[PDB]
């Protein structure tokens, strides 16, 4: 197979700004190459075909380039309905050969850096009543996406019983929220006091918690 | 208007087979090539397979050779891909499209491949004093121990749809999926009005409503 | 009692007055537009006017030339990736397999690299290993 090694895997971009995703194909391809957008719960729309060619219907800001074998595509002026994730694929021989697609851009909107606010909720006395406990943390609206949640249990440090989600950007405020979900059995759950979920972002982290046997 | 209509997707167990069809509008479906390309939750597009009956040649991705048949009737103006002895690997959205630059795509047909069918259970996440900044409290539904995926969740039958975040389900240690659903609210609200997530679970049929309360 | 200006079979015919005794003048002749052609075993487009004022569906055709193809009324030079080696009223074809993408308006796709097509096979014929 030929590889389209697509960069970068993600980026940042106010409307207005020019933007550029490049593909690298492993050997030439021609120009047997295009570019497709892709919005969630959407199939791709085709945007540019033959390296260079603008599909029907797709506007002008949107143009593809080949050298030798970098494909570039450039968004002149980046629009609100852009923000999308982006595919380059090589279709070298029309079938002579398997179709290969990159592994995707997804372009994302910038903002400014904002904390999460965050909050922490036991498990529920009808979850007790079946022998597990699930404490939840929640970090609310967010960025940028990174963040390291730790765990905690009467200060001992947990590890490998804990798994977390992120949305995606949000439309309204361009921030991520993430949950957190802390699992134990109720035997241990009831063995302690204190259960603490720590949210560390650059040079702040936050820690939320409860103590079992208060309200 | 060429438009591509999938129809065939859904739930499988391993060993199984399921076909399906990409029927055809607006154009001879001879003339053109079809392609299957697909798409695991969460990750990008993998070609699948590829026919032309007018060149009358059929291609695989080697992932699939030996196992799924790509076909047409073009009387019926309609491409297939039959897809036997399927894998959990092969969990995808299906698509059907058009030429190699594909120009025109179905919109999509969910294969799911299960070894076992469970509905959710789901708890409430209660507002309280450790869910509370000043005159914004959050809460929300867990949802704990389905399989397979997918779970939607809305709030008060989509009443609600400000400030809600439903996150993408995780895979937990024991094989099961778990997601939760959050929404904040105005936390002078919390005495007087009625917040409700609903969780349905189309796999097993199943849908839960459930009346997030404060705790005490 | 006036049959009016038509675009039809890819060819165009003007306003003719209806109710004609004369086959000279109540049936029209048909001029390609642009781009189509008559083939060379084919009827010129010719179309009759009836006396209510309504055209009959005409006898002959025009054809998109090689590197078109039809689209509504007209004659469209093929996309890039694809080709039309003839006057028919096929759509312009996909480039075959083991060829190179083609430009606008093309009559074939190159044969890739290391790839050949016989001379004896038509364009649409995919190129095949050489030896
Ligand atoms: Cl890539
Ligand atoms: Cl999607
Ligand atoms: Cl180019
Ligand atoms: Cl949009
Ligand atoms: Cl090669
Ligand atoms: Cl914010
Ligand atoms: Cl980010
Ligand atoms: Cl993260
Ligand atoms: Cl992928
Ligand atoms: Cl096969
Ligand atoms: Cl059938
Ligand atoms: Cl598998
Ligand atoms: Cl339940
Ligand atoms: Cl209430
Ligand atoms: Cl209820
Ligand atoms: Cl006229
Ligand atoms: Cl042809
Ligand atoms: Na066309």
């Amino acid at each position: 197979d030929i590889q389209m090694t697509q960069s970068p895997s993600s980026l940042s971009a106010s409307v207005g700004d020019r933007v550029t995703i490049t593909c690298r194909a492993s050997q030439s391809v021609s120009s047997a190459v295009a570019w497709y957008q892709q919005k969630p719960g959407k199939a791709p729309k085709l945007l540019i075909y033959s390296a260079s060619s603008l599909y029907s219907g797709v506007p002008s800001r949107f143009s593809g380039s080949r050298s030798g074998t970098d494909f570039t595509l450039t968004i002149s002026s980046l629009q609100p309905e852009d923000f999308a994730t982006y595919y380059c694929q090589q279709y070298y021989g029309y079938g002579g050969y398997p179709i290969t697609f990159g592994q995707g851009t997804k372009v994302e909107i910038k903002r400014t850096v904002a904390a999460p606010s965050v909050f922490i909720f036991p498990p529920s006395d009808e979850q007790l009543k079946s022998g597990t406990a699930s404490v939840v943390c929640l970090l609310n609206n967010f960025y940028p996406r990174e963040a390291k949640v730790s765990w905690y249990v009467d200060n001992a440090l947990q590890s490998g019983n804990s798994q977390e989600s992120v949305t995606e950007q949000d439309s309204k405020d361009s921030t991520y929220s993430l949950s957190s979900t802390l699992t134990l059995s109720k035997a241990d759950y009831e063995k302690h006091k204190v259960y603490a979920c720590e949210v560390t972002q650059g040079t702040t982290s936050v820690t939320k918690s409860f103590n079992r046997g208060e309200c | 208007e060429v438009q591509l209509v999938e129809s065939g997707g859904g739930l499988v167990q391993p060993g199984g087979s399921l076909r399906l069809s990409c029927a055809a509008s607006g154009f001879t479906i001879y003339y053109s090539s079809m392609h299957w390309v697909r798409q695991a939750p969460g990750k990008g597009l993998e070609w699948v397979a590829s026919i032309s009956s007018y060149y009358g040649y059929t291609y695989y991705a080697d992932s699939v050779k030996g196992r799924f048949t790509i076909s047409a009737d073009t009387s019926k103006n309609t491409a297939y891909l039959q897809m036997n002895s399927l894998r959990a690997e092969d969990t995808a959205v299906y698509y059907c499209a058009r030429y190699y630059a594909m120009d025109y795509w179905g919109q999509g047909t969910l294969v799911t491949v299960f070894n076992q069918i469970k509905g959710p259970s789901v708890f409430p996440l209660a507002p309280s004093s450790k869910s509370t900044s000043g005159g914004t409290a959050a809460l929300g539904c867990l949802v704990k121990d389905y399989f397979p995926e997918p779970v939607t969740v809305s709030w008060n039958s989509g009443a609600l749809t400000s400030g809600v975040h439903t996150f993408p389900a995780v895979l937990q240690s024991s094989g099961l999926y778990s997601l939760s659903s959050v929404v904040t609210v105005p936390s002078s609200s919390l005495g007087t009005q009625t917040y409700i997530c609903n969780v349905n679970h189309k796999p097993s049929n199943t849908k839960v409503d459930k009346k997030v309360e404060p705790k005490s | 009692k006036k049959c009016p200006e038509l675009l039809q079979g890819l060819a165009h015919f003007p306003e003719t007055i209806a109710g004609s005794d004369a086959p000279s003048l109540a049936t029209v002749a048909g001029t390609c537009v642009d781009h189509a052609v008559v083939p060379p075993g084919g009827e010129e487009p010719r179309m009759h006017c009836a006396v209510d004022g309504e055209w009959l569906v005409p006898i002959g055709q025009c054809l998109c030339q090689a590197g078109y193809e039809k689209v509504e009324d007209a004659c469209q030079a093929c996309s890039p990736g694809f080709f039309k080696f003839e006057a028919s009223e096929s759509p312009c074809l996909e480039c075959p397999e083991h060829t190179l993408p083609s430009p606008e308006g093309a009559t074939s796709c190159e044969c890739e690299e290391g790839f050949f097509r016989a001379p004896q096979d038509p364009a649409s014929m995919p190129c095949t290993l050489v030896p």
